[PDB]
RNA sequence: GACCCACUCCCCGGCGCCGGGGGGCCCAAGUCCUUCUGAUCGAGGCCCAGCCCGUGGACGGUGUGAGGCCGGUAGCGGCCCCCGGCGCGCCGGGCCCGGGUCUUCCCGGAGUCGGGUUGCUUGGGAAUGCAGCCCAAAGCGGGUGGUAAACUCCAUCUAAGG
RNA sequence: GCGUGAAACCGUUAAGAGGUAAACGGGUGGGGUCCGCGCAGUCCGCCCGGAGGAUUCAACCCGGCGGCGCGGUCCGGCCGUGCCGGCGGGGCGGAUCUCCCGCUCCCGUCGGCGGGGGACCGCCCCCCGGCCGGCGACCGGCCGCCGCCGGGCGCAUUUCCA
RNA sequence: GGGGGGCCACGCGUCCCCCGCGAGCGCACGGGGUCGGCGGCGAUGUCGGCUACCCACCCGACCCGUCUUGAAACACGGACCAAGGAGUCUAACACGUGCGCGAGUCGGGGGCUACGAAAGCCGCCGUGGCGCAAUGAAGGUGAAGGCCGGCGGCGCGCCGCCGGCCGAGGUGGGAUCCCGAGGCCUUCCAGUCCGCCGAGGGCGCACCACCGGCCCGUCUCGCCCGCCGCGCCGGGGAGGUGG
RNA sequence: AAUGCGAGUGCCUAGUGGGCCACUUUUGGUAAGCAGAACUGGCGCUGCGGGAUGAACCGAACGCCGGGUUAAGGCGCCCGA
RNA sequence: CGCUGGCAGUCGGCAGAGCGAGAAAGAGAGUGGCGCGGACGCUACGCCGCGACGAGUAGGAGGGCCGCUGCGGUGAGCCUUGAAGCCUAGGGCGCGGGCCCGGGUGGAGCCGCCGCAG
RNA sequence: GAAAGCGGGGCCUCACGAUCCUUCUGACCUUUUGGGUUUUAAGCAGGAGGUGUCAGAAAAGUUACCACAGGGAUAACUGGCU
């Protein structure tokens, strides 16, 4: 996402600045150079950073570089990418309304029949 | 640094005292005796401390040398000041400010040194 | 940091989240302290209304 | 820490945070799951739904290990051997292609969800689907099948 | 009764649980026993392995594991017979023995068997007499260098045969997998029914002869 | 920091002999006590003996 | 049974001798000078052996609060008894022994298995286990193969003795 | 039934009070009990004036110590989550490759596989040269400036003391 | 426009339409009070002490807890005092928050080596749990494509078949960031560097709305491709719909 | 168009689910301090000034104070005027 | 409560003391025509400045240098020249929970701060 | 109906029913467990058999011999309003 992210045009030489965590994405094999700021960088994304031949920089390194943040990407998780998301909104149960169940777990006879089927009862 | 370990030791120093909704320390080199990151007497580079002489009369400055700093046998400098109440106020503001040693704590310095000789007076 | 532990089985130095930690030295440099507007440190307490009429 | 609980911030008031009118009795409403068809059916409806009824086939001596198949997608498929399997590959002139054994990694089924890099693979898997394989024969490599 | 958004959770806190608890405070105390009991065993069998007989090389069922190798019970009569060995003799010299065991496959078999000589020659034989050797037994120069293993005898690894990056050929171009999964999943599936339907072809047509 | 120095060992006699060991990388590792507070009062429970009446 | 190869040492009981457990006794150093107290185990000091011992600064007692007053504590510390194990020599006994390839023979647990029905039990669902009654076996047999039944192959054990 | 000895309740002494049961909130007043160890009322800095007293000021000399140094770039060291090189030596790791050795199928020949090298790659450690950058979590000697101390010389229109 | 009193009006030298620094000195309806003004008393009877001991007066003032629409109630509990006395522990789940590591993570079970029954270590002890893949009752299946050239078929487009190149969607909103028409004064214009602002124009984070796309189940319409078994075989397309 | 105001959005969540009174509208009843509705405001959950007293009426809602002025009420005496 | 306000500029003989003012932006660089002196501050979890606001049952949240008992650290803490406890017409602090001193009684142990636990 | 069109019940506003079980219908449908064939059985999908206390327990009395937790949320006295 930071490749993708940085891949934009009009945005190249451009310091990448994460409040969160820079971690390594595995299903990608090219890196190029990135000059990187970040509270935490995970050690096998630092690895591929450096060498690819990027730089990474803390954040005290950062306002030193640039005290009022030009030449800057400011780049942020996906807020929404957590599971506790998938449970929330409108309740399941309701006419469309895609909400993931609260189950012990998951499988044939788990809350499979009587909201669900047209057969049992109903469906919504 | 002198910032990272006053954020250890501003609240659990065994220097600290707490009660009578007043904050002191009981720092070696800590003139004024309050809690601060500017007059903290270890946390620093360069200290100023100003001490009553071993004997009756007589103050002692005690510097911190710039090169010693993780050897405490031999950081502090010490001098002994036994002359009259004018020349030592001189003596040490001339210590501080042609030194430019640790500049704001000069009256601090100056109001610690009368303090001393006061108190090496005949009492009534 | 370069190094892993050779008496563990895989573990390093933990990573370090500011690398200068004197902010002082940080905050009177010329390169933070030429991008700064002028300190506003008059202090402008309230005023008696007096009555103009 | 039960000093930083809400007990110690409850003493003084009478009914303890529970109210005055309704009391905190025993069990006001039944036990655990009680009144799932009767007095909870709203709850029961409105964020269980299907709980209740029979579906399907029933499977008296299930063991879980006959059906145990692990997989793994296309964009994991070159993290299953080492980075120096993979550049020795890529300058390469001869066009010898390496050999990645997902049984050995400890996969069954290899799916076909990312992207390949432009070189050759031979995958040994004990079983294969279709876009899969179509995006290995696409990028140019061999689909063995072992037991 | 329920609150606003949950799981349906179903405790088997119904009986009286409370007296059946089973606290672990003794586990660091028998920790300490199991260590000291083994110790006493190791200095009780003084040259011989502290971990006990050796275990043969064994493959797991049930899909799951078919891919793993682990340490057996013992080793067969089968394997016994072709190194060489008596059973009722192996037992003495530390092998270990079960008579349950069957060999199906040959390439298991043969590895046992070669797992049984490389033992038969690290074995380090005493005479049953000290003060006067014997014939099948181990000079005097190797029981003083003779010593105690630790930890299993010939500890069994699970070895992966490594392959050469091999130049695709147009054979193996050609051959399609899902394909052949889908062929010989329906033909497994239809096996029977189509001997049986083939059966009534030839019953109903020899039917016109006659 | 990065910068390790060179420690002196001294002799039992107090003063210094000539043995310098470079000073080790775990020095230089980030203080943080609120971790080794979390360590020490939850380690700390674990040489507890059981009470009940 | 025959053909070959290979064994001269296993067990117990006494006689006598060789290096963990229980018990008993003991093992360092201040009551040193000033001083508070009703009593000190308090306080101050003991130089350049930084009072003395420390592998002993756990504890308890002693007229408050003691490493050095005492019992103790530390120590692969000592001394004195008793019991047992681990071994050697000898006597009186036993035991008079094996492995491999062919050849000829032999081989199994019954009012039990199993079936019906009834009742209890189990997660076991056209019956998981147990028991009562009735029926009641076979020997290329019998049991199991988590849906009752027929046919046909397979796989796997050998129940009703210890 | 004897450490400490609370409250409820009671006796007595002392003080105060009393016909809207007692008690209470706010606001004062009066009388007591003790306290301020009250009862001639704060000191501090500078300057001026008047009576005194010191072994005394500034400036110079010697010695010690400290600070700073863009000593534009003085000599020498140390470090680098710095970067390149090498007729360099080494350890870990690799799903990058490949002379002896056990065992195996077929005649000491001939093929697969268990096992140590050997090569390759990555990282790290230690020796070499180069710059870069740091010595403000990490400096030494000379030199320059400044500050302080001690000892001289200062014989008092200076400086200090009440 | 022509021929006595108040004006925050007081330059010189032109072109031309209408006919950039003077110093001083004081006063004060001016960014919240000062006096550079005073007087009495004070050592055995007086000074100060709001609070705390007692008493007096004026105004106010019903006994608390609890249930209740409503309690001072002729509603219940309560003579008085001391001590004890009531949301705890375990398991499970959800959500938030802090820490560490991070597509991984976790030794909890086991093993090695006074406090210490602690702490440390294991990695071919990561078995195993949870996460990384879903969907179907199940057999099972299992998460972008587009363009071009050549060939075959259908009657210029489509389908199938081999080679090349491009490549993980778009629209709207969107913190932040990028460019810069022009400009931010000292005697006057050109004039380079360092900054600062800015009309307008862009790449657009997260997130939201929407339109597309892909995976599994199911329905409808259909034409094709594969070979070791040519088949009640296997694989695919288009359009809705359930997860 | 005027007037005014920073908005939008997501989790987790206690207590409650006996109510009562008043202007107006209004059902049953001879009527009720009766029973039952609509709207708004109250009481409940709330003290304060006034209605002598007082759940709901009139005024007005509350940090601790000094000065001034009022609301609803009042101004012979209790009792401020 | 809000201004998601201000202060690291204590920038001193290696000095020049400022950002309250109606009007987007620099007290910018270069290029040509004696006397050795200057209050306080800043526990940044700190300090300071402007406004507006303050009812409360059931209930929820935050802050307690409020209180009790025990544990790990720490006060070169207190103590037979008198600890805990108890009494008090004594002096006080804090809105309050409560706390600190003085007198008496008593005769042996007790407390403050940083965390932990009930 | 010539066609435009109209019609997937009644001109509109009522005329009706979950899970579990049973029964019928539908597919060259899935499973029936080590495999194959055939009955049987279990599934998937759509109707029905019914809960009228109609969001759906399977259910007669008596107590002056009576018992408990409560209620002035609720009667039999007085007192109130009328
Ligand atoms: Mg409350
Ligand atoms: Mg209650
Ligand atoms: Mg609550
Ligand atoms: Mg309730
Ligand atoms: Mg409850
Ligand atoms: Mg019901
Ligand atoms: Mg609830
Ligand atoms: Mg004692
Ligand atoms: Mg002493
Ligand atoms: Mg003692
Ligand atoms: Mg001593
Ligand atoms: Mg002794
Ligand atoms: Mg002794
Ligand atoms: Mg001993
Ligand atoms: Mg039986
Ligand atoms: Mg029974
Ligand atoms: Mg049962
Ligand atoms: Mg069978
Ligand atoms: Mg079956
Ligand atoms: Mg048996
Ligand atoms: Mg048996
Ligand atoms: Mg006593
Ligand atoms: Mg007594
Ligand atoms: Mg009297
Ligand atoms: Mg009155
Ligand atoms: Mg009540
Ligand atoms: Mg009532
Ligand atoms: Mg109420
Ligand atoms: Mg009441
Ligand atoms: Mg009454
Ligand atoms: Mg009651
Ligand atoms: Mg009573
Ligand atoms: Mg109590
Ligand atoms: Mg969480
Ligand atoms: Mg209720
Ligand atoms: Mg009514
Ligand atoms: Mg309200
Ligand atoms: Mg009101
Ligand atoms: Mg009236
Ligand atoms: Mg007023
Ligand atoms: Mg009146
Ligand atoms: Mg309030
Ligand atoms: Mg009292
Ligand atoms: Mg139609
Ligand atoms: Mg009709
Ligand atoms: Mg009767
Ligand atoms: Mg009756
Ligand atoms: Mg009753
Ligand atoms: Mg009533
Ligand atoms: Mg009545």
């Amino acid at each position: 996402r930071m490749i993708r992210k940085m891949k934009l045009p009009g945005r190249e030489n451009k310091t990448a600045v994460v409040v969160g965590t820079v971690t390594d994405d595995v299903r990608v094999q090219e890196v190029p150079k990135l000059k990187v700021c970040a509270l935490r960088v995970t050690s096998r994304a630092r690895s591929r950073i450096l060498k690819a031949g990027g730089k990474i920089l803390t954040f005290d390194q950062l306002a030193l570089d640039s005290p009022k943040g030009r030449g800057t990407v400011l780049l942020s998780g996906p807020r929404k990418g957590r599971e506790v998301y998938r449970h929330f909104g409108k309740a399941p149960g309701t006419p469309h309304s895609h909400t993931k169940p609260y189950v012990r777990s998951k499988g044939r006879k788990f809350e499979r029949a009587r909201g669900r089927r047209a057969s049992r009862g109903y469906k919504n | 640094s002198a910032h990272l370990q006053w954020m250890v030791v501003r609240n659990c120093s065994s220097f600290l005292i707490k009660r009578n909704k007043q904050t002191y320390s009981t720092e070696p080199n800590n003139l004024k005796a309050r809690n601060s990151f500017r007059y903290n007497g270890l946390i620093h580079r360069k200290t100023v401390g100003v001490e009553p002489a071993a004997d009756g009369k007589g103050v002692v400055v005690v510097m911190k040398r710039r090169s010693g700093q993780r050897k405490p046998a031999t950081s502090y400098v010490r001098t002994t000041i036994n002359k009259n109440a004018r020349a030592t106020l001189s003596s040490i503001r001339h210590m501080i400010r042609k030194n430019k040693y640790h500049p704001d704590l000069r009256m601090a310095a100056i109001r610690r040194a009368s303090a001393i000789l006061r108190s090496q007076k005949p009492v009534m | 940091w370069r190094k892993a532990a050779s008496l563990k089985s895989n573990y390093n130095l933990p990573m370090h989240k500011m690398l200068n930690t004197d902010l002082s030295r940080i905050l009177k440099s010329p390169e933070i302290q030429r991008a700064l507007r002028a300190p506003r440190k008059k202090i402008h307490r309230r005023v008696l209304k007096k009555n103009p009429l | 820490p039960s000093r930083l609980r809400k007990t110690r911030k409850l003493r003084g008031h009478v009914s303890h945070g529970h109210g005055r009118i309704g009391k905190h009795r025993k069990h006001p409403g039944g036990r655990g799951n009680a009144g799932g068809m009767h007095h909870h059916r709203i709850n029961f409806d409105k964020y269980h739904p299907g709980y209740f009824g029979k579906v399907g086939m029933r499977h008296y001596h299930l063991k879980r290990n006959q059906s145990f198949c692990p997989t793994v997608n296309l964009d994991k498929l070159w993290t299953l051997v080492s980075e120096q399997t993979r550049v020795n590959a890529a300058k390469n002139k001869t066009g010898a292609a390496p050999i990645i054994d997902v049984v050995r990694s400890g996969y069954y089924k290899v799916l076909g969800k990312g992207k390949l890099p432009k070189q050759p693979v031979i995958v040994k898997a004990k079983f294969f689907s279709r876009r899969a394989e179509e995006k290995i024969k696409g990028v140019g490599g061999a689909c063995v099948l072992v037991a | 009764a329920p609150s606003r958004n949950g799981m349906i959770l179903k405790p088997h806190f119904h009986k009286d649980w409370q007296r059946r608890v089973a606290t672990w405070f003794n586990q660091p105390a028998r920790k300490i026993r199991r260590r000291k009991a083994r110790q006493a065993r190791a200095r009780r069998i003084a040259p011989r392995p502290a971990a006990g007989p050796i275990r043969p090389i064994v493959r797991c069922p049930t899909v799951r594991y078919h891919t793993k190798v682990r340490a057996g019970r013992g080793f067969s009569l089968e394997e016994l017979r072709v190194a060489g060995i008596h059973k009722k003799v192996a037992r003495t010299i530390g092998i270990s023995v079960d008579p349950r065991r069957r060999n199906k496959s040959t390439e298991s078999l043969q590895a046992n068997v070669q797992r049984l000589k490389e033992y038969r020659s690290k074995l380090v034989l005493f005479p049953r007499k000290p003060s006067a050797p014997k014939k099948g037994d181990s000079s005097a120069e190797e029981l003083k260098l003779a010593t105690q293993l630790t930890g299993p005898v010939m500890p069994i690894r699970n070895v992966f045969k490594k392959e050469k990056a091999r130049v695709i050929t147009e054979e193996e171009k050609n051959f399609k997998a899902f394909a052949s999964l889908r062929m010989a999943r329906a033909n497994a599936r239809l096996f029977g029914i189509r001997a049986k339907r083939a059966k009534e072809a030839a019953e109903q047509d020899v039917e016109k002869k006659k | 920091a990065c910068a390790r120095p060179l420690i002196s060992v001294y002799s039992e006699k107090g003063e210094s002999s000539g043995k310098n060991v470079t000073l080790p990388a775990v020095f230089k590792a980030p203080i943080r006590p609120d971790i080794v507070n979390f360590v020490h009062t939850n380690l700390r429970k674990n040489n507890r003996q059981p009470y009940a009446v």
